[PDB]
RNA sequence: UAUAUGUCAGCGUGU
DNA sequence: ACCACGCGGGCGGTAGCGTGCTTTTTTCGATCTTCC
DNA sequence: GGAAGATCGAAAAAAGCACACGCTGACCCGCGTGGT
């Protein structure tokens, strides 16, 4: 019907248009009969008729009377419903401000008059003068006079000059303006102006004026004159007990305002002094303005509540307002709510709905199938035959639900698993009983948890839930692909003590047929579980041709074994069941099962695993008593020794010999090796403590106690768990983060004292807090990062785009976190990998990297793959299949009209509960060391050999890479300035060895020449001072920076040169300027005058000096500017110092061969890690810090920065062991880097500094060129995620997502029209979004308006 | 019954556009009065539909041409019945 | 709880909340995240309009559904006219282009 | 399905 | 002379809304420093 | 050599602060002022 919503601000004459009658009394109800009052808020004269086809007098009550409106009332005779829809309008006395673009900063009447908005605020509130006209005197017309003022005026010209006072006066301003004029004179002043701010102020106004002159709107429009009311039905009186009405703050308003317009125009009528008439005006204006917004302005107006009013501003925004509480989520029918239990009978597709929950929500369909079968002849009697729950009804009930699916979802809805599809079963009871292998996909236990129950009513919708949210498609989890069914509690504990063996068990040695005579000699209590016997195995294996062939063979395993191989598919093989099976070998199981034979086997084989688990833990009857967890005898020993040493130690620190610091170092040392200790002995004697006589001898076996087979099996517990139960507590931590001396030495079977159990609150108290403080953030977040994805969809399938990213295994000296394999796993290559040293080409270059090709890519030892990018994805308004990549849900290719952003966003946010927001809390090692054996190569090096024949580094960013003999690049390491090198590139080295040296303390300067040492220009006093030793008593030089030394010494720049005999400098290999290196400020300088040194000997020395996981994160995503940010070099060229001033340093940059435009002024405490003429390319760190993103983006490009954010975001989220895909990190980059500044126009008709989406800009430059033409020259900008989404081509998502006021008057200045691309949009409006299934059609309505 | 649609996913190959053409065939069975190509175990539209498409019998051409040539045949017998 | 049908508001003619009064439960913004993960646009389309504010919606809905007919027609929320209305009521004009 | 008449605060529960 | 609409609704005090959040934007006052 | 543009820093203002559910309390009223 409608394509696209177009929003600009409403002229008085289209607001009278709208109304169907003017409001001219305060009466609402007359409160003795209900009939609305006549031209009152509530009126049927210009709203509509009470009652459906009826006139308010009484003449016409039928339909046959539609459509005349009565004479005696007029009272037009309609449906009520036009009650909804009918406005109003009323007719001010006075024009009155619009707050919403008077307050909203930039205040658009200020910016537009140009003129301060405590002026407008001024002369609006009747408190001084504006001229509207100066006129040929002194005064100047946009001139604000006071009282006293504007008498002096007056009786200085009587009539020569026209100044007024109120709102008439901005509306007269704002109308005599021209805006064609004003907007060529500010260009034309723009064009001459050099000042920075003025440019800024010029270019703003300049916008403004632009939209405004563009759009159809008027500045005079911004001034109401005709104030237009809402509907009565959408401000209704809710009756209530007796005679009393509910109170509404808009109808209280709106009988103010009109109260005040009423009173200001019998005032005008009877001629009021100015005094009278001027306070009215004023109070009207601020009676409108609390309509309008009531907060906005001074103190909010409060009702009989002694509260604020809800103004019409408060009801549309906020987490209240009606775009985020009635139009994003709302309540819907079919619905119910329940408390969930477990069954344990139920398929993985099934769930339990009790009788009465299935009866209530599907009442329609059991009238229908009543109606249908003759039951019933009325609605009515299948109303009461449902109520009486009768017989025929269950059956009705039974036949209804037999492939309805219904939607099952939990209150947080984190993920996209959080909903799902389950066939219902009737069930007695109250409670919904859940599936409990999809419990770890809800994050739901049964512990009080409740669930809310959907049924979907169409065709389409039931078609949906069976084949795409289904728990059975559900499998594999889309943030990371790894599994989401998995056993968790008794299903791992009921297998692993199946399949366990005991060395003399029941019926052990014997030889069985098969597994049906080990379940027949088991049940029949012939033969233990745990038996060691021979079985006759025939287990089947896929061909080449996929045909299955039988392998029968006999086989030692036990009795357990035998019998869970019964429900294992034929084409498994039985070396899977023939061990110890834990949670990640029935994993492993369940993963080649699903590998090999597809899903609904697996399915089948799960349901099966589940089945038996629950059957054998039950009937093993494993239970949990005061004696399973034994303490062991020499911890006694171990904390009495630790006591010895303690005390030991406590006794030197007494005598003096050993301080405090390094006192309570030795002692926590002492007590964590006491704590490992005592660990350690405790699990020798757990995990082997059962000996079994076999033949009359003693032999060890894995021990049967219940906590070690529960900490084994990896059912519930681990080391740490059950080394607090069994073992010393070990330390503990202050709330600050401080480790406290005195540790934990009491188990918990064990009694804990007071003392230690205060210690440990701390520890839990801190928990517990971060825990229930960490929802918020994390909720914002995901909200954040939901909005700024929520449009990108796949629109394409190949862009041909060549372009992309370089993946390489992340090392930081020392530990491979991520290898290639999954880095790549599942992603489209962008170029062709070359075999390595042969030139030969491995993959193609448009290939999905499968499981078998990252195999191949592993085997021919390939460390660097360059892979196709969402980011560098060339389709605008959407990406590209191919760019994308794998679908992590689904092992194929993903599909056109996925949505992709949601996804992403999902993924990132679900897993921001685990990281953590309290900030928590030796000495940097000053060498590099090799942990493996292997080639040694330099990156980024230029070195110098010295005297001693050693390398020694020249060169700020310099890479020391320890290859393995298969070219690997195994460790990485940053090698710092002047470092000494044991070994030099290409030579081998062995593992634990050093091959680099250096003072992190100071600084040197190290020479590349070798000769004698020659001073320039310093003089003692002015530049240097030689000060003695406090020991040695050697005068060394230190030189002082500007801050001590005198005018005098301000050009003085200290040097040494480096000369030969003759004594003149040596000139710089490569370089004709010669050897000079300039001594900066607090340099202390060693060498005296005239000694001979070697290259590489160090001139001078200069001396040298977080946020947890979710803030950081937040950071990252949003942004954020650095407190202290890394100085770059913006331009490649030497380097130069200046003039100082400010108290700042000079930088000037010069080019080889280009101009010198760019100097810096970096801040005095900023070390500077450049030397004085030393050369810095592109991105070059200038003095260390954190890394700005924005400069990153500048000065190294798209890829830079988005590996930065993307290695950041992945190495806080590992950090806690969390798993996520690069693909929706790399989208929410995308998603960031979509608008650009234009820096030159060209052939386009984009402004200069204009800010505009890099798809415009692409689209058009590719428009200008198939012409011929010339394109435009453009510079990506990053952006936070909330500026980045509040800065956006729909208006509607960024007014529904936060600052509504604000977005909402800037799309009405600029008479912005917003066509319904986008989730947002679509759901907002209601209907189908352009994703998924109904994505085609979508497709279909682009086909239609070309055609 | 039906546990799972993945061989009715593989036959129409996208998951998206099969849902669509599932909801046309359960359309026309249910309002249109048409006939399952499948033996009618008491499954319900959806399912019937699904288990028909699974075997091939039903996709978005074979419907078009159907539908096509139900049109043609109406359109015949109109104007039969017309002259 | 459980409902079918029950009483709705009267400005946003929405189903009410809570179990006191008959009512149904609350679709957020995370959930609509959730299906829009999924394809699910029929199923969202009908919790959007038919169940929720389209009243002519679910008055057709309803009679489709007892005539054994389960098809529904999409409509206009109701919600997108108060918020229009709402928006209106200021000096703001907004509307909808059929062009 | 349209039924009898629901809006704001404060407090609390589970993730 | 008593009384029912009415209306705005803030406590406290020569007014101003503050005392234990964080981030972003704008504004102005003071200081510098550039240059013709 | 002093006016104007650039810079620094303090201050003021605006906007944000997850989801779902349950319960209770209020939905008058008091001066005041002309109408009678
Ligand atoms: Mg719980
Ligand atoms: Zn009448
Ligand atoms: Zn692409």
């Amino acid at each position: 019907e409608f394509d696209a919503i177009k929003i600009a601000l409403a002229s008085p004459d289209m607001i009278r248009s709208w109304s169907f009658g003017e409001v001219k009394k305060p009466e609402t109800i007359n409160y003795r009969t209900f009939k609305p009052e006549r031209d009152g808020l509530f009126c049927a004269r210009i709203f509509g008729p009470v009652k459906d086809y009826e006139c308010l007098c009484g003449k016409y009550k039928r339909l046959k009377h539609r459509g005349v409106i009565c004479e005696k009332c007029g009272v037009e005779v309609t449906q009520t419903k036009v009650r909804r829809e009918r406005m109003g309008h009323i007719e001010l006395a006075s024009p009155t401000a619009h707050i919403w673009f008077l307050k909203s900063l930039p205040s658009r009447i200020g910016l537009l008059l140009d003129m301060p908005l405590r002026d407008i605020e001024r002369v609006l509130y009747f408190e001084s003068y504006v001229v509207i006209e100066g006129g040929m005197t002194n005064l100047e017309r946009q001139q604000i006079l006071t009282e006293e003022q504007y008498l002096d005026a007056l009786e200085e010209f009587g009539d020569e000059f026209d100044a007024k006072m109120g709102a008439e006066a901005i509306q007269a301003l704002l109308k005599s303006m021209d805006l064609e004029q004003e907007c060529e004179q500010l260009r034309e002043e723009l064009n001459e102006t050099n000042s920075e701010t003025k440019r800024k102020k010029l270019t703003k106004r300049i916008k403004l004026l632009e939209a405004f002159v563009q759009s159809g709107n008027k500045p005079e429009w911004m001034i109401l004159t005709v104030l237009p009311v809402l509907p009565p039905d959408l401000r209704p009186l809710v009756p209530l007990d007796g005679g009393r009405f509910a109170t509404s703050d808009l109808n209280d308003l709106y009988r103010r305002v009109i109260n005040r317009n009423n009173r200001l125009k019998r005032l005008l009528d009877l001629a009021a002094p100015d005094i009278i008439v001027r306070n009215e005006k004023r109070m009207l204006q601020e009676a409108v303005d609390a309509l309008l917004d009531n907060g906005r302005r001074g103190r909010a107006i409060t009702g009989s509540n002694k509260r604020p009013l809800k103004s019409l501003a408060d009801m549309i925004k906020g987490k209240q307002g009606r775009f985020r509480q009635n139009l994003l989520g709302k309540r819907v029918d079919y619905s119910g709510r329940s408390v969930i239990t477990v069954g344990p009978y139920l398929r993985l597709h099934q769930c339990g709905l009790p009788k009465k929950m299935a009866l209530e929500l599907f009442k329609p369909f059991i009238y229908g199938k009543l109606e249908l079968r003759g039951l019933a002849t009325t609605i009515k009697a299948a109303k009461k035959m449902v109520e009486r729950e009768e017989a025929v009804v269950w059956d009705i009930l039974d036949e209804v639900i037999r492939e309805h699916p219904v939607l099952l979802n939990r209150a947080p809805t984190l993920h996209r698993l959080g909903i799902q599809a389950f066939e219902p079963v009737l069930i007695e009871g109250k409670a919904i009983q859940l599936h409990p292998l999809v419990c770890a996909a809800y994050n739901a236990d049964f512990d009080g948890d409740q669930m809310a129950v959907h049924v979907p009513l169409t065709l389409e919708a039931q078609l949906e839930a069976r084949a795409l949210m289904m728990s059975t498609n559900n499998i594999l989890s889309p943030a990371n692909g790894e599994p989401i069914i998995v056993p968790s509690q008794d299903v791992v504990l009921g297998l692993y003590y199946m399949t366990r063996d005991c060395v003399n068990a029941k019926g052990e040695g014997m030889v069985l047929t098969g597994p049906k005579e080990a379940e027949r000699l088991y049940r029949s209590g012939l033969a233990s579980l745990h038996a060691r016997v021979k079985v006759r195995i025939t287990e089947y294996e896929k061909d080449a041709n996929g045909e299955l062939v039988a392998k029968t063979s006999l086989k030692d395993t036990t009795v357990g074994r035998a019998i869970l191989w019964m429900i294992v598919p034929k084409g498994l093989p039985y070396s899977i069941v023939n061990q110890a099976l834990g949670k990640k070998a029935i994993s492993k199981m369940l993963n080649t099962c699903y590998r090999i034979l597809g899903l609904k086997p697996t399915v089948i084989f799960a349901d099966q695993i589940m089945y038996t688990g629950f059957a054998y833990a039950a009937r093993s009857g494993a239970s949990v008593g005061i004696d399973d967890m034994v303490i062991p005898e020499k911890k006694h020993e171990i904390i009495s020794e630790a006591e010895a040493e303690v005390a030991e130690i406590q006794e030197q620190f007494q005598s003096g010999l050993v301080t405090a610091g390094e006192r309570y170092n030795k002692v926590i040392d002492i007590w964590a090796a006491a704590n490992d200790r005592v660990s350690k002995a405790m699990m020798d004697n757990l995990q082997t403590e059962t000996v079994i006589n076999r033949d009359g001898q003693e032999e060890k076996q894995v021990s049967f106690n219940s906590i070690y087979m529960m900490a084994d099996s990896g059912a519930r517990g681990s080391a740490a768990q059950i080394r607090q139960l069994a073992g010393m507590r070990g330390l503990m931590a202050k709330p600050d983060g401080s480790i406290i001396e005195t540790p934990i030495t009491a188990n918990f079977r064990e009694g804990l004292n007071v003392l230690q159990y205060f210690i440990s609150t701390h520890g839990a108290r801190k928990g517990l807090a971060d825990t229930a403080l960490k929802t918020a953030n994390s909720g914002y977040l995901t909200r954040r990062l939901v909005d700024v994805a929520q449009d990108l969809v796949v629109t394409e399938d190949d862009c041909g785009t060549h372009e992309g990213i370089m993946m390489t295994p992340v090392i930081e000296g020392g530990d491979v976190k991520e290898p290639l394999r999954d880095r790549v796993l599942g992603r489209v290559t962008a170029e062709d990998v070359l075999k390595p040293g042969t030139a030969d080409i491995l993959v193609p270059r448009n290939t999905l990297l499968h499981e078998q090709w990252c195999d191949l890519l592993e085997e021919n030892s390939v460390d660097a793959v360059k892979v196709r990018s969402v980011v560098s994805c060339d389709t605008d308004f959407g990406v590209c299949a191919h760019c994308y990549g794998r679908d992590l849900a689904r092992g194929h290719i993903i599909n056109k009209g996925e949505a992709i952003g949601v996804i992403a966003a999902q993924s990132i946010g679900e897993p921001g509960t685990q990281l953590t927001m309290r900030t928590f809390h030796a000495a940097a090692e000053s060498s590099i060391q090799v942990k493996n054996k292997g080639s040694i190569k330099l990156s980024n090096v230029k070195s110098v050999v010295n005297s001693s024949g050693k390398l020694v580094i020249t060169s700020r960013n310099t890479e020391l890479k320890l290859i393995d003999e298969f070219g690997r690049t195994k460790e990485s390491y940053k090698v710092p300035y002047g470092a000494v090198l044991a070994k030099g590139d290409g030579e081998q080295v062995a593992g634990g060895e050093t091959v680099a040296n250096w003072d992190p303390h100071t600084m040197p300067v190290i020479t590349e020449v070798s000769g004698f040492v020659r001073f320039t220009d310093m003089i003692d006093g002015q530049t240097i001072t030689r000060q003695t030793d406090e020991l040695t008593g050697l005068s060394s030089l230190v030189v002082l920076d500007s801050a001590e030394r005198t005018a005098g010494g301000k050009d003085l720049r200290p040097a040494l040169k480096i000369v030969d005999a003759q004594g003149n400098d040596v000139l710089i290999p490569g370089t004709d300027m010669p050897a000079q290196y300039f001594l900066p400020g607090k340099a202390i300088v060693q060498l005296e005058d005239g000694v001979q040194i070697s290259s590489g000997d160090t001139l001078a020395r200069i001396p040298q000096e977080i946020t947890g996981g979710l803030p950081r994160v937040a950071d990252l995503f949003e942004a954020r500017r650095p407190k202290e940010p890394a100085i770059l070099a913006e331009i490649s060229g030497i380097v130069s110092f200046g003039k100082e001033t400010k108290g700042k340093r000079r930088l000037v940059i010069t080019p080889v061969d280009g101009s010198d435009p760019y100097e810096e002024m970096i801040p005095k405490w900023r070390q500077l890690n450049v030397f004085e003429g030393e050369r810095v390319e592109r991105g070059d760190v200038i003095s260390d810090g954190p890394e700005a993103p924005h400069d990153i983006l500048r000065l190294r490009g798209v890829h830079a920065v988005t590996r930065y954010i993307v290695n950041e975001v992945q190495d806080v989220y590992r950090l806690q062991g969390v798993k996520i895909n690069d693909k929706h990190i790399e989208v929410i980059v995308r998603q960031m880097l979509r608008k650009a500044t234009i820096v030159n126009a060209g052939s386009s008709d984009f402004l200069e500094g204009e800010q505009v989406e890099y798809s415009r800009v692409k689209i058009a430059n590719r428009e200008l060129e198939a012409n011929g033409k010339v394109g435009a020259t453009y510079s990506r900008d990053l952006l936070g995620i909330t500026k980045a989404s509040l800065a956006t081509e729909s208006f509607i998502s960024a007014a529904s997502f936060q600052e509504t006021t604000r977005v909402l008057t800037e799309a009405a200045v600029a008479g912005k029209r917003d066509e319904l691309r986008g989730l947002k949009e679509n759901v907002i409006v209601g209907r189908l979004i352009p994703a998924g299934t109904g994505y085609a059609y979508h497709q279909d309505r682009m086909r239609r308006r070309a055609a | 019954a039906r546990v799972t649609v993945q061989d009715a996913v593989e036959k129409i190959g996208n998951r998206f556009d099969l849902v669509l053409v599932a909801a046309r065939r359960a359309r026309q069975m249910q309002v249109g009065g048409k006939d399952p190509l499948v033996p009618e175990e008491n499954d319900k539209t959806t399912v019937i539909a699904l288990r028909e498409i699974e075997e091939g019998l039903i996709n978005n051409q074979i419907l078009d041409v159907r539908e096509r040539q139900e049109q043609q045949e109406q359109e015949a017998a109109e104007l039969q019945a017309v002259t | 709880h459980a409902r079918s049908t029950g009483s709705y508001s009267l400005v946003t003619q929405q189903p009410l909340g809570g179990k006191a009064q008959f009512g149904g439960q609350r679709f957020g913004e995370m959930e609509v995240w959730a299906l829009e993960a999924y394809g699910a646009a029929y199923t969202l389309q009908e919790m959007l309009t038919v169940k929720s504010d389209d009243v002519n919606g679910r008055t057709k809905m309803y009679k489709n559904i007892v005539d054994g007919n389960h098809q529904m027609e999409p409509g206009m929320p109701e919600s997108f006219n108060v918020l229009l209305k709402e928006i209106r009521s200021l000096g703001i004009n907004i509307e909808l282009e059929d062009e």
